[PDB]
């Protein structure tokens, strides 16, 4: 008879729209299990993300209203496309969970790390992850948890973005919610941040495509720290004096780093052939990494500048990497403290609105 | 220089 159904996915229910069919389970976000599913309709597969109860509590209703607002908003090829909205709930008393139905890439970056890139290719995705966070940026919006396992792609070679429940603007104003491995130098060391806190992301997925593993593996969140000094050397007393004191003191007590060259972080032997014509050369690559992979943020290049760089500018096209920014409607602040019902109310508000 | 238009995830 009725609109939705429903299917146990081991202790997960999927209540949802009948045109969803042979649900499958496949990863998660910060909020949400999510399923691979067929549209009957459509005829094409999907991604469905519950988001269950969300309001019940501060957290789950801002990262989930941003979720909701950002996926309304963001258009660009390379964000992951909203498809659909909805919940099974008949009204605002009954109200519990949501459904966000997204376009299925092929499969995420997990997964090329391990393969072995030409440069063309390695370029290229570059391009494409940045264009997504020049379109986010373009818009004051900070997306936070870049990793590999939030960037999809298709064997076509194109290339999304994904999840935006962290998604927002600058920085202060919790510590341990961007994934560790991936973490900024500001983010580790809890001085707040801002958009090129996302190019740190980037410098660590990209040196971890060259590199076959993680870039600063770090067995817990003080370790971190250690990586990322071994690697790069002792940030300067410039950098330590913005530093506050309870942690600069930690900082400034570490064995004392001189860090190794790009050249010997990321030697030739490691590069693939260096490609027909001239900026996709391996020094190139490094001079870009150098360029991203730099703990003061106050000296670490920006999206612009990153795809001005001649090793990823080859691939620049303007209506890609100039398009309209999303609009968001002032309304929406990715800060405001709200209420256990104030939630439920614009969260419901908002999915009614995008059903 | 193309764009490449196929990737391997076999």
């Amino acid at each position: 008879d009725n609109n939705f159904y429903s299917v146990e996915i081991g202790d997960s229910t999927f209540t949802v729209l009948k045109r969803y069919q042979n649900l499958k389970p496949i990863g998660s976000g910060a909020q949400g299990i999510v399923c691979a599913a067929y549209d009957a309709i459509l005829e094409r597969n999907v991604a469905i993300k519950k988001l269950s109860r969300p309001f019940q509590n501060q957290t789950h209703a801002k990262r989930a209203y941003r979720e909701l607002v950002l996926m309304k908003v963001v258009n660009h090829k390379n964000i992951i496309g909203l498809l659909n909205v909805f919940t099974p709930q008949k009204s605002l008393e009954e109200f519990q969970d949501v459904y966000i139905v997204m376009e299925l890439m092929d499969a995420n970056l997990s997964q090329v790390i391990q393969m072995e890139l030409d440069h063309e290719r390695m370029s290229y995705l570059l391009y494409q992850m940045l264009c997504g966070i020049k379109h986010l940026h373009s818009a004051g919006i900070i997306h936070r948890d870049l990793k590999p396992s939030n960037i999809v792609v298709k064997s076509d070679a194109t290339l999304k973005i994904l999840d935006f429940g962290l998604a927002r603007t600058a920085g202060t104003s919790t510590p341990y919610v961007v994934t560790r491995y991936y973490r900024a130098p500001e983010v580790i060391l809890g001085m707040g941040y801002k958009e090129n806190v996302d190019i740190w992301s980037v410098g660590c997925i990209m040196g971890e495509m060259i590199k076959g593993g993680v870039l600063f593996p770090g067995t817990d969140h003080i370790d971190q720290w250690n990586k990322v000094i071994e690697q790069l050397g002792t940030p300067s007393p410039e950098f330590m004096k913005k530093l506050q004191p309870t942690v600069r003191t930690y900082v400034e007590n570490r064995p004392k780093y001189a860090g190794y060259s790009f050249e010997k972080l990321f030697p030739d032997v490691l590069f693939p052939a260096d490609s027909e014509h001239n900026k996709l050369k391996a020094s190139q690559a490094r001079d870009l990494l150098s360029k991203m992979l730099v703990i003061d943020a106050s000296k670490r290049i920006s999206v612009d500048e990153a795809l001005q760089h001649p090793y990823i500018n080859v691939w620049y096209d303007p209506s890609e990497a100039e398009a309209p920014p999303p609009k968001i409607p002032d309304k929406q602040l990715d800060e405001r403290e709200h209420t256990i019902e104030e939630w439920k109310e614009l969260i419901y508000k908002e999915v009614m609105d995008l059903e | 220089p193309k764009r490449p238009t196929t990737l391997n995830l076999f």
